[PDB]
């Protein structure tokens, strides 16, 4: 159950200073969960 | 693709610097002691193997426009201005020497005569000049000869202590540096005084740009910019039609 | 009719370099000077003026021209291609190459200098002037030319073209190659 | 930012940046006399200036 | 030949004719 | 030899508009 | 056409006199 | 599953 | 370039003194 | 090795 996640397209491709995807969400793309 | 896009927007890259040029022309109309800068373009062709079909243009400052600024007159008494040609010789904040026109003179605490930059004006022995401290009646002279008033002396003990150093060289020989100070194209010349140059005191001379010169020449380099970007534009879509050469 | 004070005003650029092409102008005002390159293409001229200055290179390329008087100045080269020149003056001072291809010129100056290249391609001249010293390249293709004089100079390289040489110089001295 | 040698080419081109009011310069011309029947107001005339 | 008046690519030097353009 | 350079509108210039750095300008002769 | 040798590159000088 | 995922049902 | 370690991800951080 | 490049990695 090693999988990466995140929202795709724009929202993930800004800068970390947006702040548009949900800090829950924005940690699932280390491999975590 | 061709190489006319690159060559029309080497056109249009300078046509907005010429632009720059006359903008900063038209902020300097109140400006006092203002020289006017010109705008050309220069025709430099790439020459080499081939037909000679791709010539740059690249826009460069000929010189400046020396023609009388406007005077005002505002009856100040350290307030000069240059009748006809020639310079007022300063030395700026790093202390190289420099022609200047702007005679919107004044006195520190100390005496020193300095100018609306705050250039120190140069004297008989191409030094500052530095007035006694306790003046009473500052008077310049029509050559430039600055007669003031001891504080407490009668006004018949009207003497002169110095003389402004007025400096009329070649106008085609200076070059306008990067502060606005007029200077030799060629380095080590030295700015020798000239017994010609008067001084109206009592006047302030403005800016010589001509407002609808610039405007006139604006409408110009838009109209030609305009065109050269079609011409990029053009050469776009002929690249893109040729592109069918290739699907079979 | 002749050019004027004010018709020659229209006729020149920013750096002084006249420019006749195509224009009915019959004969120059003499001791003419011009700031910089002349240029009497294409002109119904046949004779230019006595004393005349030219600051650059005069072109004559497919004109009519036909005489060119001595104490004429050229700073730069001369080309008088396809003109209808026949001979040419001698004391000219020439600070360039002389271009003298597809013109009915016949005889040449004796110990003429060329300070450039010289041609003569296409030309009816018969033999060329004893001493000739050219400094560049020498083309004579296509010319009459089949015997060189017996003494000449040419500092750059020698073309035949296809005419052949059968009395070459006694004394030469080349500082290039010949070819044929 | 390298500058002056040939500054009548396209090479040593130079471009301004605009312009700036750098003093608004006070001229202390001496100002006409107003005649009034008040007897605490003063003038001073030549130079002086009051203290208070 | 052809046209009689074109030009040259080459830059100007005063002493040797010019061989790029067609100059018969 | 390696050649190389700065390409599109800085080079597609006259070496006067001094845009391309000097270094990067010397590499667009040869380089081993 | 084609050649043996590379071709020059193209001169592009602000002043013709100094090449 | 997702922390912040949403139902398809009515709330 | 195949490596055998996974590339590591951007940082676009805005003062890159807290990174 | 172009003379000057710049870098991918935090100054």
């Amino acid at each position: 159950g090693n999988m990466v996640a995140g929202i795709p397209g724009a929202l993930s491709n800004q800068p970390p200073a947006d702040a548009s995807i949900p800090q829950d969400v924005a940690q699932m793309k280390d491999g975590s969960v | 693709m061709d190489r006319a896009l690159f060559l029309a927007m080497s056109g249009a890259k300078q046509n907005m610097q010429a632009l720059q040029l006359r903008a900063n022309n038209l902020a300097n109309v109140s400006t006092t002691g203002f020289r006017a800068d010109l705008a050309q373009a220069r025709s430099m062709q790439a020459y080499g193997e081939g037909h000679p079909s791709r010539v740059f243009s690249m826009t460069e400052r000929p010189g400046h426009n020396f023609a009388q600024g406007s005077v005002i007159t505002t009856g100040r008494d350290l307030d000069v201005t240059i009748e006809g040609s020639g310079w007022i010789s300063v030395l700026d904040h790093t202390g190289k020497e420099g022609l200047t026109r702007n005679g919107n003179l004044k006195v520190d605490q100390n005496g020193m005569l300095t100018n609306a930059s705050g250039h120190l004006v140069l004297g008989e022995n191409d030094a500052p000049i530095t007035l006694p401290i306790p003046l009473s009646k500052i008077e310049i002279g029509r050559d430039g000869t600055i007669s003031v008033l001891p504080q407490g002396a009668p006004a018949e003990e009207f003497q002169a202590v110095d003389r402004i150093k007025l400096v009329k060289p070649n106008d085609q020989s200076l070059f306008k540096d990067t502060n606005g100070l007029f200077r030799h194209k060629t380095p080590n010349q030295p700015y020798e005084a000239d017994a010609t140059v008067s001084l109206q005191t009592g006047a302030i001379e403005g800016s010589n740009v001509n407002a609808v010169g610039e405007m006139t020449a604006l409408i110009d380099l838009q109209r030609q910019f305009e065109m050269q970007v079609k011409m990029m534009s053009t050469a776009e879509e002929m690249d893109k039609s040729s592109d069918s050469l290739l699907r079979m | 009719y002749e050019l004027d004070y004010y018709s020659k005003f229209g006729h020149t650029d920013n750096y002084g370099n006249l420019d006749l092409r195509n224009k009915p102008y019959t004969q120059l005002p003499s001791g003419f000077v011009v700031k910089g390159n002349l240029n009497i293409s294409q002109t119904p001229i046949k004779k230019l003026p006595k004393g005349l200055d030219v600051g650059g290179s005069l072109e004559a390329t497919n004109s009519a021209l036909k005489t060119i008087r001595s104490g004429t100045k050229i700073k730069g080269y001369a080309n008088l291609l396809g003109s209808k020149i026949e001979s040419w003056p001698r004391g000219i001072k020439l600070g360039g190459y002389l271009n003298l291809t597809d013109t009915p010129l016949k005889t040449l100056p004796a110990k003429l200098r060329v300070k450039g290249d010289l041609s003569v391609i296409r030309t009816p001249i018969s033999a060329l002037p004893e001493g000739l010293v050219v400094d560049g390249n020498l083309y004579i293709g296509g010319s009459a030319l089949q015997v060189f004089p017996d003494t000449m100079t040419v500092k750059g390289n020698i073309f035949l073209g296809g005419n052949k040489i059968t009395k070459w110089p006694s004394n030469l001295t080349l500082g290039g190659a010949v070819a044929p | 930012g390298q500058s002056s040698q040939n500054t009548e080419l396209p090479s040593g081109l130079m471009l301004g940046a605009g312009s700036k009011v750098v003093a608004t310069q006070k001229v202390h011309t001496h100002g006409n006399a107003q005649t009034t029947t008040n007897a605490l107001d003063m003038m001073v005339e030549g130079d002086g200036f009051f203290q208070v």
